[PDB]
């Protein structure tokens, strides 16, 4: 067994790939998602967990023995030819050398040569942070080879691409995995045209905690104006203070809001809903301010049309929002 | 400094419950180990147990009869000794181990000990 | 004694050993036992979902290419000398991020038998995932696991064991977290299979249980408080209107206030908390109080009725609703 | 097609081959073309006035030492050979932390070409200082540069230019900062003059606009909208002393906790931001109106004549205010 | 002078030396002394339960393998040499993470003499943990330890000693901490018994008290004029609904506010601190003072006696409350 | 070339200084200050960015040749003596290596060696936060040979020791550099008698943000209290209201004044400003109680009092106040 591997890296350069001007190199890659990490919406990555698996054919490793596979040491792996696989869309990357170097190389009599290894990746991940916190995104993951061209190396994926757990191990506690799909590529650049492996990771946003946090306090807040309108217009301390405090109330809801999202400018939905709130109780105590001038020096009867008024409009513009958030 | 005083260890043929007080810097010293010494024999370890947390352990002699529990507020362990055999005579120690005094069945990993209540059954 | 002699023996062992060859290779697996002496964990991370655990890592296994003989003692040797030797390929299967101690040099050792038994221990700082249920937080209980698993070498290869059975992990006791308590730990040996054939496995799990001392102060007191401090309003006189009022959105002021501060310490998942049932059930309450004056205020402009009805409910509901709540999550 | 002939020729050029002399040592100095493609820019920090940048760098020159003959194609060695060749020693200036991604590989790249023209690619994440005048702040214009120089060798041993003119920089379009938008990318090519002597340099800079919309609802809006609210105490009458003085104070508070929240997110810089003086100017607005309500109640124990007087200046000066203010930072 | 000459000495002490053989092998234990220079304590945290020490740590000891003759000087070696000696393999066991300094280079020194006596010094940065008894916090007194032993040799092959007595240690009146004041610190030299054998100790432990004023100032002081403010309710008329319910619960929404602020800044101790029962104290008597205006408005729709034997109690309640309190932890 | 490189560096001895016995080392070393980082007032740490340049004197490197300069790489440094300079209170420091190690070495034909190394160092600088924000600082950077004594090496400032940028490129957005200076002198330590060079930045913290943030909300929220005073006696939820809630804005701007200071005991100038404004708006209300309950039941004209005493007690303290930390 000593001689059959002393003799596999005698004579052999590792700086060639196999069939350096024969052939492009046909490397069969597929990936085992031990876990996919949280999202981090305010760096729009995400961390994921991977056995990283990849099988080419060098004909230089052939042995003819009773043994046809042979097992060995990561130590091995720095001897013979290793493709430059990497991730574009990585902001992070480690592989874990606890307690020894995560990593397998198996060679086979054939040549066939399999190579796996453990990796965290913080891929990069676009948000479109519209119609938060309704959103949906398809977080990506490609990878290729970084200077062989596809003249030179040609991935592919295997029968079995992408494997993934119970789902229910998963680190993902404010999305839900809902849909996975593997894609073929080619992307030219300066040096050439590489061929990308890309997989495409759908996360549907969960607007349970947000729901509860904001919506439903918010909501609240704005009923609670409404209450200074069968207040009798007498007592001025009373609507006075209502209004103003459910004012200052909204603004203490309004901060905590966006208090994970990025400084995005565009107005999300949850940005849309506290202003619009915002509004309703600001105008409550706008409209007691004028009737109370009124009266103290039609418009007398403008409790009436605002107990009608507010909370339609109100209603209005929940129908609109919703609709136009849980359908499109 | 820590105090140890142990009490509650009589002489029977039987369920005992043995209470071991302490003073000072007991935060310092949060494993407290039981430990017997037979006549003409070498000091024998029995049970150590934590001041916070709870978690136990105990020989393999006394396993499943004799129970430690011990509460910080009190600032005493009791030790309940459960269907006694003739084995158990032996003079009852009460011990203190520092955080980092390595392991617990070496009773000179200990720093601060009780008098001894003698027991016979 | 001969230092020269031994050199000699440790030089003979070296030679001609082939690292990229396991013990009985071609032949039966070679039993690997490990035993665990934990050191502290530093941190458990509800955001993260993971815990750091420091531990004193020990493997044994016999190599018949490392047996000496003419010397009757235990080679403790240096720690570099476990480059020029076979080592399992042990890795954690749900670890995040691990490394091993190099000062004052890498807290590693080798220790020889004559028989060829090897001793390999390392320090390990480790954070490894751990999911948790939070339906019935902070009244829950959490089982974190550490997975020990060989990376390359399949069970025909290799093999796992406890060494020492129960006892083979120690330290537990120590172990002291602030917010939680070390019910128990389980040891568990398995064969687990994939794509590219069965894997020996160790499991290591604690069961942990959060302290609910520090909650029940800092939270729920105040909410109960501004609750009852919100029935006060009941008492005042029904034209005080100026006071009732301001008690009442000032109490719901209160109870925002203490709410923003709260749900900051967790990560966002959807389904309800039972310390996120707590405070919406209070808001509703401060809320519904308001609401409650203001029919009084539009009757009056039977009222003294109202607000009787109002006094005897709301304390009893409350009460329930509290009643229903501790059950469901105790 | 012969891979031990193309082994020998690779062989042959490493022969020999002294790393630590630059090509045409003692002759003229060596051009090195420097294309970038930007990958993304990650983070924009205000706070530690730095951006993270992600590229291909890649850089071109000849090294008649590594021309090869018989072999009609251009090598794509390994990236462990470069280790074996000559690269120069290009750094940034600019740059606090940068690191080369090692996944699975690192992600280095050598092509040799027949005539010795060698191509060495880098993947470089690298956390870049940008001083950032905020006096204009949150509608600042900010001129982040990139700062390329050789270490060691001066203008007598070493080049630089820009392979491709303008084009040698891409992918700026592909760029999406969540706060900013890239309004214009430049090159410059100089040479710059130390103690020890003169150094190339290449510089890409690059032209942030900072997004206005994100801070107009969030900042400007509750604070006008406050203000405005303020103004409501006018209409109540004079005799409402509760009613007039409570909504005084509050707006005063809610003003604060406005003002809390928002002056977080930025450093401590001494200078007056436009943010600055508009969250200020609105706090004196609401505290001269409560000073109003105060001279009312004084001289009532012409009071109304205070009153309309105060309605007239009001919304005018603050709309004065707020003219002044939007054209001094437009 | 001669560097040839001192360039041969050296040469052959390093011919033919065995790292991985301790002096003395197989023969007595070689005895380590061990002084420490205390450079500064970076950081002590409450949450994370470890300090930051930063350090000269030196070794002494006697290699006789290493013993030259002919040159009457100290032999200070490039710090690389130390890859060729035997060290002693020093490891803490309760640091958590620390690493040794390397710029301009490895702050190491080596330094021979003529008998085989080898000084090893080292600068360190080390994170060791210490448990915190928080139940006086923040008058608590917290002894933070440094344990030094030896990893795999133990009593038999290496002991460690104290050299210069209680001199060994210095440097640690100049330690500054912003937060604790150094009280004292100790040195202990003990063996360890293990599972694998006795190993030696050494034991550096600092005795460090908080400091009360920034707490007082911060913490207290507020929270006693807003529980003084509430008794303010107690001279207003009892008519004055809308003044004395404004003023209740508004004190209540300030003591929420600064009970949000300051239990953000520990970890979640079940236990009660002193500063968790003075706030939680102080809500109770701001809650209960709300609750007096209640019975006297009910009562009154023998009133005057209600609020006059409330002024009695309350603050003579409260300073009973805060003479216990005080008394208890000082 | 090569053979001179070759020559060099054949039977040469990297473990012992140039002239080990025969006379200490004089080594010559100046500093180009590239930038001067944030000063983290929490840590009590500031960062640095140095252009570190050594020069000594090694006879072994002589050669006779026409080229009378070597520029050589960064590999070659390892292989011939290097000084162990090292910063005494750097708590972190670290040497850029993107894309290259960043290390000059020059080597001349008459011997002289120069080594210039890029570093960024986290140095530590006590700071005494008395009279904040009016403080002045001067943080340190201290360097010495960490084995070698007086008696083996020398350290000496050149002609040109510390050179500094435009000082406008500085990351200083808080603190404003005022002065420079550069020192000699000789620490005795355990190991022996160690020469200790040290560079001195004076900083002087710049007031405006603090005043802004601060000084003038807590101002006007004590005038404010001031105007209950003017509103007369009957209206009891008026001055009541205004003396509670001032209470509560002073507490919510005294928290946000400590939000980046460390947790130093000793009361620093901000401190003091803002815990004498809070008893200010406390007395404020507790005068009206005073008023308000023997009105119900001289002191009658209490408010009289009020109206001079508060506001010229307030700006007496002022008076004291800013000339005690302006001047001392
Ligand atoms: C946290 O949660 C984990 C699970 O996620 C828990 O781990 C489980 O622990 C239990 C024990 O408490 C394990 O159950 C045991 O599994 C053994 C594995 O056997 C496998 O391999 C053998 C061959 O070696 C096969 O024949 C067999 O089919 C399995 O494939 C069993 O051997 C054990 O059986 C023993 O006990 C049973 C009674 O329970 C007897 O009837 C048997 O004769 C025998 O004595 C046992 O069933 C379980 O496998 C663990 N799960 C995982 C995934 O590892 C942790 O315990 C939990 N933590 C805490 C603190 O609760
Ligand atoms: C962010 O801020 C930086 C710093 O201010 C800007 O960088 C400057 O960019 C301008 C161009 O926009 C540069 O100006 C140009 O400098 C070139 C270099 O000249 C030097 O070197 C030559 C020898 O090669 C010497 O002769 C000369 O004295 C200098 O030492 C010039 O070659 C350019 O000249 C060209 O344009 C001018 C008109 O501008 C014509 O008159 C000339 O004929 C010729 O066509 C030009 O002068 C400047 O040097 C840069 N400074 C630095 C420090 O880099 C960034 O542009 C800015 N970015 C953004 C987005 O705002
Ligand atoms: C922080 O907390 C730690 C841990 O609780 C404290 O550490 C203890 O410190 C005390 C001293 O204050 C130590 O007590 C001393 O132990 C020495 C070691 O003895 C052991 O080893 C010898 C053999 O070498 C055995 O014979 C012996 O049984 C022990 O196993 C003793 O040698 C000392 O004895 C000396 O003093 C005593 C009186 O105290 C005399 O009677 C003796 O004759 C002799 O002069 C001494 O007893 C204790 O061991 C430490 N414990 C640990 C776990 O380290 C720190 O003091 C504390 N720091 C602060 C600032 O509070
Ligand atoms: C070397 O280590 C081995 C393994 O621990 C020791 O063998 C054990 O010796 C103890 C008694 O000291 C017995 O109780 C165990 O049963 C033995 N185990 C085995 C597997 O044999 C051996 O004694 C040690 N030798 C020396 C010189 O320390
Ligand atoms: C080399 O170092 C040794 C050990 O430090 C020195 O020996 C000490 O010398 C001092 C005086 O210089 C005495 O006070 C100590 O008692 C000595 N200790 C020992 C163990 O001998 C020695 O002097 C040094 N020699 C030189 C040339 O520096
Ligand atoms: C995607 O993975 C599946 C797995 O079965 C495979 O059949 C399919 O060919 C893959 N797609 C591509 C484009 O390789
Ligand atoms: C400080 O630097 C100046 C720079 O010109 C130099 O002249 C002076 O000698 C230096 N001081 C010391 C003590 O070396």
């Amino acid at each position: 067994v000593t001689v059959i591997l002393n003799n596999l890296l005698e004579g052999y350069d590792n700086k060639l790939r196999p069939d350096i001007g024969v052939k492009p190199t046909l490397i069969h890659t597929d990936m085992y998602v031990n876990s996919i990490g949280p999202v981090n919406a305010i760096n729009m990555e995400y961390t994921i967990d991977i056995f990283f698996a990849q099988t080419w054919y060098d004909r230089r490793l052939k042995f003819n023995s009773t043994i046809k596979v042979l097992r060995l040491n990561s130590n091995m792996v720095g001897k013979i030819w290793i493709p430059d696989t990497f991730f574009r869309n990585s902001k992070k990357a480690d592989a874990h050398w606890i307690t020894t170097p995560n990593r397998m190389l198996r060679i086979w009599n054939d040549g066939r040569v399999l190579y796996t290894l453990r990796l965290t990746i913080d891929a990069e991940c676009q948000l479109q942070l519209h119609n938060f916190p309704m959103d949906e995104h398809s977080c990506p993951l490609e990878f290729s080879s970084y200077g062989y061209p596809r003249e030179e190396i040609v991935y592919q994926w295997k029968r079995s691409s992408v494997e993934v757990g119970d789902t229910r191990s998963w680190r993902l506690y404010q999305f839900s995995f809902v849909g996975l799909r593997n894609t073929t590529e080619v992307v030219k650049t300066t040096s050439g045209d590489y061929v990308v492996m890309s997989v495409y990771f759908d996360l549907s946003r969960r607007m349970g905690y947000f729901t509860i946090q904001t919506y439903i306090p918010c909501t609240l807040i704005v009923v609670l104006s409404w209450v200074s309108f069968w207040i009798n217009k007498d007592a001025v301390p009373a609507r006075t203070s209502l209004g103003i405090t459910t004012v200052l109330t909204m603004t203490t809801l309004s901060t905590i809001a966006r208090k994970s999202l990025p400084k995005v400018s565009y107005v999300t939905a949850m940005d849309l809903f506290v202003s619009v709130c915002f509004i309703f109780v600001f105008s409550a105590l706008v409209e007691y301010g004028t009737l109370h001038y009124f009266v103290s020096n039609r418009i007398a009867k403008m409790d009436s049309y605002a107990r009608i008024f507010f909370p339609t409009a109100f209603c209005l513009f929940n129908l609109v929002y919703w609709v136009s958030y849980l359908y499109l | 400094q820590v105090q140890l005083v142990e009490s509650g260890g009589g002489l029977v043929q039987g369920s005992l419950r043995l209470s071991c007080a302490a003073s000072g810097h007991t935060f310092n010293y949060p494993i407290m180990g039981w430990f017997r010494q037979a006549p003409g024999k070498e000091r024998e370890f029995v049970g150590a147990i934590s001041w916070s947390g709870g978690s136990t352990s105990y020989a393999d002699s006394v396993k499943d009869r004799f129970t430690i529990s011990r509460d910080n507020a009190k600032n005493t362990v009791y030790l309940e000794m459960n269907n006694l055999k003739p084995e158990d005579t032996a003079v009852y120690y009460c011990a203190a181990k520092g955080r980092y005094s390595g392991g617990l069945y070496y009773p000179t990993n200990y720093d601060y000990w009780g008098q001894g209540t003698q027991v016979t059954v | 004694g001969n230092m020269s002699f031994v050199k000699e023996t440790v030089d003979k062992l070296l030679k001609g050993y082939d690292i990229r060859l396991r013990p009985d290779f071609g032949g039966p697996p070679v039993c690997v036992g490990m035993n665990i002496d934990i050191a502290s964990i530093d941190m458990v991370s509800e955001v993260n979902m993971d815990y750091t655990l420091t531990m004193y890592f020990q493997q044994y296994w016999r190599d018949k290419r490392l047996a000496y003989s003419g010397i009757p003692l235990n080679l403790t040797l240096d720690n570099r000398v476990a480059d020029q030797l076979w080592v399992p390929d042990t890795y954690f299967l749900n670890d995040k991020k691990s490394f091993v101690h190099g000062v004052t040099v890498k807290n590693r050792m080798i220790r020889l038998h004559p028989d060829g038994t090897v001793l390999y221990g390392l320090r390990i700082t480790t954070t490894a995932a751990c999911m948790m249920d939070l339906r019935r937080y902070p009244l829950d209980e959490q089982n974190c696991t550490l997975e020990i698993e060989s990376y390359g070498y399949t069970t025909d290869d290799i093999e796992f064991y406890w060494r020492g059975g129960d006892k083979a992990v120690t330290g537990v006791e120590r172990i002291e977290l602030p917010q939680f308590s070390i019910v128990e730990h389980r040891l568990v040996s398995r064969n687990v299979v994939f794509a590219t054939g069965a894997y020996p496995r160790l499991s290591l799990s604690f069961r942990l249980k959060r302290n609910i001392g520090y909650f029940i102060l800092q939270t729920y007191m105040p909410s109960i408080l501004i609750t009852i401090l919100s029935w006060v309003s009941f008492w005042i006189n029904y034209d005080a209107s100026a006071a009732r009022v301001a008690l009442g959105i000032t109490t719901v002021l209160t109870m925002t206030t203490i709410n923003t501060h709260l749900r900051e310490t967790l990560p966002k998942i959807p389904y309800v908390k039972a310390i996120d049932m707590y405070l919406m059930g209070c808001f509703v309450f401060v809320f519904l109080a308001l609401l409650e004056y203001a029919f009084v205020n539009y009757i009056f402009f039977d009222v003294n009725a109202i607000d009787r009805w109002s006094r005897i409910v709301f304390p009893f509901t409350f009460s329930l609703f509290n009643l229903v709540y501790w059950l469901y999550y105790v």
